[PDB]
């Protein structure tokens, strides 16, 4: 019977506690976008786990794209090699998750009008400002975008379990306004 | 003004003939050209040709700011809640049509023709960005929604066997006179706190919304 | 264009009746196609009045009055029989109906 | 040809809903006179502004401008005439030369 | 010297008045050709000054009266050609907007939030807000009806 | 400006306070700015503006200035003595009789409810 | 509401910046005497608020002038703009 | 003079925090019957005590005279409104023979406020709380700048 | 020229401060004419208010009132103290 949220993207920030000569490491890496006049950091990458990585000279790096806390951590270890083998104190440390976005499909259109104007405390629909109808949970701090088709987007979770938690609490509400 | 007719439907009401929509088109065009006149003059008085968002939000400089900020970031209240709660409904794609108007504003993509139909000979040495195009979309949409509200308000304030050819599905709410009275009402002059020079003589001033 | 593409468009229009203003402009321009395929076209305008009133009569009443004019006996007997039952059986209320109500569209020769 | 009072009463029945019924002989006459003066003045200035156009012809679109300019009445309708000019505040060199000259006289010398 | 090197610019009062009182007439020359294809008339000025203008009747003037009055003024100022039936309507529009503004002001005077309005309230509000009405003609007449 | 003192000399007013010339010159500057501004608008009007239809070239003959000034004096600038208006208006007032009464050696006031009773104003 | 507003003006908890003497002089000039203290403080208050409004107009219109994202002076351009945005009329000073 | 006292507290906090702002810039870039004239000048004092925004009398003098005259006109316009309503000589005002004041003495005041500027009464309550919130808002903004600069200088 | 207030520079200063170039000479002559007449106009009105205060040294209140009576905008910012240079 199961409907459960999938993780679409995890944006993590980890710091290779050591100074990094961005010009150099861009050179060696070769296929790393490093460019003057704009953004001073090297944009690395990998085929799989297919993740993009913004390396900063402040020893810190922001890896994006991973569809799971473990893959991120894995892609977070790959990067401290390509910039370690190149004789560096690439000390992987203080790995943190900056945001987790999910998505889910309940497979039944929703009566958003009714949801919004009985839950206006949290729900939001200004046509010029944005398309669709929103919902802002206070606990846990999550912003869910709900569409008529029944597809919802869960954003702002700093931890995995909050996506399931957020959906586990809004599902009965959506079933109440299921358009038949 | 097909978008305006859709926007007029989004506010509350249906069935404007071509007259009211062309009139509203003229209204919005005039408002917007005046906005860009003022903002360009102020920037060039600061000494720059490029048109920017900081001037324009302060050009509104009123509770007109909270809603505009939300529109950019994405890129009383009980009444607007209660009316929407009354709207709650479905079938023949009830909620579906509501969305159309929201994502068919000029800023959605058709930024080019929206830029060209309005005035563009101004500032020939420069050219604004698409961020302000989206901004103007927001302002035009809000103006159309407000005008419609006042028109409906004045309309309400005014207060055998069937021959089967009358369809009993046709209504005639909105016309020139209603919108004209509403646009008089909205030009409430200033809050009147800006016309306090009570005992004098002579006057002139332009105005927006 | 050829009649087979028009008959496929008429068959597509036949499935549409079973926007409303969008169906009016398609049925309105098909009234200009009367100048065979019109016998298939005004076949549709008979059964539209047989199914439903609360429907928008904007495309209906201007095509009903060109339906009695087109000189084909089997539908002009059909269309004028619908209109002649909707009125009362008195000759008073059928005399007020033809002048005070039921505006006559055609300025033309008819 | 065509088959052949409720203007002021409509101008005032739609203003309020708590009575506020005006009196003739005192108030209404005032308003009619004001309207007369308004029309006379406006059409006079319009006809002059049409003769200004160097073409001895009819008066149209001058009323809209005269209204938008002297009174504060805009009409969002038929004519579309605006200023089109920012009315820049610097002609060629010599004026801003005077500006900077009196500026240095202000600051130091 | 004495300036205004012209046929003249009088600065007196009585001749300004008289010359601003009689009806004028736009009669034309014809040195070689003065186009227009419609001869000038002053029957129109007499017809214009003869109308049952407002303030006798109890209602704002319907198009026809206003058109008859305008032709008179246009010929009387020195134009030619007939007013073209859109001028009258925009003028009525501006008029009713004007008067709605005035009466809204008086209503804002009398009651803060069953009443009935007088002349004195309108004189009060035309003491407060005189920028509404152009001085002359009526305000003097207003201070001779109280 | 010394010429402003020279102009003061025409009216026998040699007692100024030296702020007046600054003030009246400031005034005339403001006034003529507005004047030859709206006259420029009218010079544009003869040049048939909208959101791009043609150019804007300046000549500014005297007729435009005359137009821009007559509009101002339409609501300003105390005009010629409007004697005839006042004569007829005052004849309309000077029409209904005096009261022809005797208050018998006192003052006759308006009735209370038209009198003021200038008490300490209070809520 | 409203009645609190004349519950409050009497005691020292709310005494407008405009001193009682100056407002008494300006009441008297334009012709009003009354042995209440509330009303005078109230006209004081409204005037205080109106000038505060032109103050904020001047502050923001100064804040636009450069560097959106030798100290501050509220000059004639700032004033020309705010006074204009009101109904206060045009300030076209000059030299020569 | 609690209103005077709180505007004075705004004044003191402005003085100290703007002083600190300026020295921080320096360290960064290191690397009774009364008369007319007394009334006028008292009003000028009070005015330049309003101006927490810019700096207290930190502008050209012409502007001070401007502001003085403008506020004089406004106060006069207030009183010209209230006294006009009070004379009235109209049936809507004017004590009725049966002591029936169609509009009592208070609606006069509320109304004269309404005609000139202020719309409703509670906008004054609003502006008052707005003032005292402006105090703490600008206080805390420049205090956070102070703490961050105390961190930055190290 | 015609009269006082030489329009070769005064009116020229005005217009060229506005941002025009084409002011025909005779136009500026006539403009000098008008502004000088307005001067005499306001000046006589403030004299009327002068000789009700039964003084001679015309002060600024005289012309300020004389503006207020001509349905003309006032003029702020001219204090007697802090004299001129």
């Amino acid at each position: 019977s199961g409907i459960v949220p999938t993780l679409q993207n995890i944006v993590a920030t980890v710091t290779l506690g050591c100074r990094l000569d961005l010009k150099t490491v861009a050179l060696h890496a070769r296929n790393a976008e490093y460019n003057p006049k704009r953004f001073a950091a090297v944009i690395m990458r990998i085929r799989e786990p297919k993740t993009t990585a913004l390396i900063f000279a402040s020893g810190k790096m922001v890896v994006t794209g991973a569809k799971s806390e473990d893959d991120s951590k894995l892609a977070s270890r790959k990067y401290a090699r390509i910039i370690q083998k190149i004789g560096f104190a690439a000390k992987f440390t203080d790995f943190k998750i900056q945001n987790i976005v999910g998505s889910c499909d309940v497979k039944f259109p929703i009566r958003l009008e009714g949801l919004a104007f009985s839950h206006g405390t949290f729900s939001s629909y200004e046509p010029e400002l944005f398309p669709g109808l929103i919902y802002r949970m206070v606990k846990p701090k999550i912003v869910l975008l709900i569409f008529v088709s029944g597809k919802i987007v869960l954003t702002g979770a700093k931890q995995r379990e909050e996506i399931y938690q957020a959906f586990e609490a809004i599902y009965p509400v959506l079933s109440e306004f299921r358009k038949m | 003004m097909e978008i305006q007719q859709m926007m007029f439907v989004s506010g509350e009401t249906n069935d404007p003939p071509v007259e009211t929509t062309s009139l509203i088109e003229d209204i919005v065009r005039s408002q917007v050209v005046e906005i860009v006149l003022h903002s360009s003059q102020t920037a060039l008085s600061r000494g720059t040709k490029s048109i920017v968002p900081e001037d324009v939000i302060f050009l509104i400089r009123h509770d007109k700011a909270k809603v505009n900020r939300l529109r950019t970031y994405l890129s009383s209240l009980k009444r607007l809640k209660t009316n929407d709660e009354r709207t709650k409904n479905m079938t023949k794609e009830e909620y579906v049509h509501w969305s159309e108007c929201r994502q068919a504003s000029f800023t959605f993509r058709k930024a080019k023709r929206f830029r060209e139909w309005c005035g563009l000979s101004h500032l020939a040495e420069s050219r604004p960005s698409d961020d302000v195009i989206d901004i103007l979309g927001f302002l035009t949409f809000e103006m159309v929604c407000s005008i419609t509200e006042e028109a409906l308000i004045v309309k309400m304030l005014e207060e055998r066997k069937h021959l089967f050819d009358g369809p009993d599905k046709d209504v005639r709410p909105i016309t020139s006179g209603h919108v004209l009275e509403a646009w008089r009402r909205l030009q409430k002059r200033n809050v009147e706190k800006k016309a306090i020079r009570n005992f004098q003589g002579g006057k002139l001033r332009s105005r927006v919304q | 264009v050829d009649k087979d593409m028009l008959l496929k468009v008429i068959n597509i229009v036949t499935e549409w009746i079973f926007t409303t203003k969008e169906k009016a402009g398609i049925l309105g321009k098909m009234m200009i196609f009367d100048l065979e395929l019109s016998k298939k076209f005004n076949q549709v305008i008979v059964d539209i009045f047989e199914s439903k009133h609360t429907e928008l009569t904007a495309r209906m009443e201007t095509a009903f009055l060109f339906g009695t004019r087109l000189s084909d006996v089997s539908i002009r007997k059909k269309l004028m029989s619908i209109l002649s039952d909707s009125l009362e059986l008195d000759i008073d209320k059928r005399l007020f109906y033809i002048i005070k109500d039921q505006n006559w569209e055609y300025l033309s020769d008819y | 040809s065509q088959p052949s009072l409720k203007e002021l009463l409509r101008n005032v029945g739609a203003d309020e809903g708590d009575g506020e019924t005006v009196i003739d002989g005192d108030v209404e006459e005032l308003l009619l006179d004001l309207a007369d003066e308004f029309v006379t003045s406006v059409t006079s200035f319009a006809c002059r502004l049409a003769k200004h156009r160097k073409v001895d012809n009819i008066d149209m679109r001058d009323v809209q401008l005269h209204l938008e300019r002297n009174w504060n009445i805009r009409v969002p309708g038929y004519a579309s005439d605006e200023i089109r000019s920012v009315r820049k505040f610097q002609p060629t060199a010599g004026y801003n030369q005077k500006v900077q000259g009196v500026a240095i006289s202000k600051s130091v010398n | 010297t004495r300036e205004s090197g012209k046929k003249g610019m009088v600065n007196s009062v009585i001749t300004q008045t008289r010359q601003a009182l009689i009806p004028k007439v736009p009669v034309v020359t014809r040195p070689t050709n003065v186009p227009g294809n419609s001869v000038q008339w002053a029957q129109d000025v007499i017809h214009g000054f003869q109308a049952l203008l407002a303030s006798e009747i109890y209602e704002l003037p319907e198009m026809d009266n206003l058109r008859t009055r305008m032709t008179g003024i246009s010929r009387e100022h020195g134009l030619i050609g007939p007013v073209d039936d859109s001028v009258i309507e925009i003028m009525l529009i501006g008029l009713e907007q004007h008067l709605k503004g005035i009466v809204e002001a008086a209503i804002d005077i009398v009651k803060y939030r069953r009443h009935t309005l007088t002349i004195e309230d309108m004189y009060d509000t035309l003491e407060q807000y005189p920028y509404l009405v152009e001085p002359g003609g009526t305000l003097l007449r207003l201070q001779s009806v109280m | 400006v010394r010429l402003l003192h020279l102009i003061f000399a025409t009216q026998n007013i040699y007692s100024y306070q030296d702020h007046v010339p600054l003030q009246l010159m400031d005034f005339a500057y403001r006034y003529t700015t507005g004047t030859l501004q709206d006259a420029t608008i009218y010079s544009d009007h003869a040049h048939a503006s909208n959101a791009g239809n043609a150019g804007t070239n300046a000549q500014l003959t005297t007729e435009d200035i005359r137009l821009a000034i007559a509009a101002r004096t339409n609501y300003q600038f105390k005009p010629v003595p409007p004697k005839e208006l006042l004569l007829e208006l005052a004849a309309e007032r000077n029409k209904k009789p005096l009261p022809a009464v005797i208050p018998t050696w006192g003052i006759r006031l308006p009735p209370e409810k038209y009198c003021l009773t200038g008490k300490d104003w209070v809520l | 509401t409203l009645e609190e507003i004349l519950e409050m003006m009497e005691d020292e908890e709310f005494t407008p910046i405009i001193p009682d003497a100056v407002t008494d002089y300006y009441l008297a000039k334009n012709g009003f005497e009354t042995s209440d203290i509330k009303i005078k403080r109230i006209l004081a208050l409204a005037t205080q608020k109106f000038i505060s409004d032109i103050a904020q107009d001047a502050y923001e219109y100064s804040r636009i002038r450069s560097s959106s994202s030798n100290k501050v002076v509220l000059t004639m351009d700032d004033l020309r703009s705010a006074l204009g945005e009101y109904g206060i009329n045009v300030k076209r000073p000059n030299f020569y | 003079g609690m209103n005077k006292k709180f505007n004075e507290i705004i004044h003191l906090m402005q003085q100290i925090r703007r002083i600190c702002f300026k020295i921080s810039l320096i360290r960064q870039m290191q690397t009774d019957k009364l008369d007319s004239d007394v009334s006028y000048n008292s009003l000028k004092r009070s005015i330049s005590k309003i101006l927490m925004a810019n700096g207290f009398e930190s502008t050209a003098p012409f502007c001070s005279d401007v502001i003085t005259q403008i506020a004089e006109n406004y106060f006069g316009n207030l009183v010209k409104t209230l006294k006009n309503h009070i004379e009235s000589k109209s049936i809507n005002k004017v004590m009725g023979d049966a002591k029936f004041q169609k509009v009592s003495n208070k609606d006069i005041l509320l109304l004269s406020l309404l005609e000139n500027g202020v719309e409703s009464p509670d906008a004054l309550y609003e502006y008052y709380n707005e003032n005292i919130v402006k105090q703490i808002s600008k206080l805390e903004g420049l205090k956070s700048r102070l703490s961050s600069f105390l961190a930055e200088l190290l | 020229s015609h009269t006082l207030w030489s329009p070769s520079d005064t009116v020229k200063d005005a217009a060229e401060s506005l941002g025009i170039f084409n002011l025909n000479e005779e136009a500026a002559k006539n403009l000098a004419m008008d502004i000088e007449y307005r001067i005499h106009e306001i000046l006589d009105q403030a004299s009327k208010f002068m000789r009700h205060g039964k003084r001679r040294t015309l002060h600024t209140s005289d012309i300020d009132r004389a503006l207020k009576v001509l349905n003309l905008e006032p003029l702020y910012g001219y204090d007697v103290s802090r004299p001129l240079v």
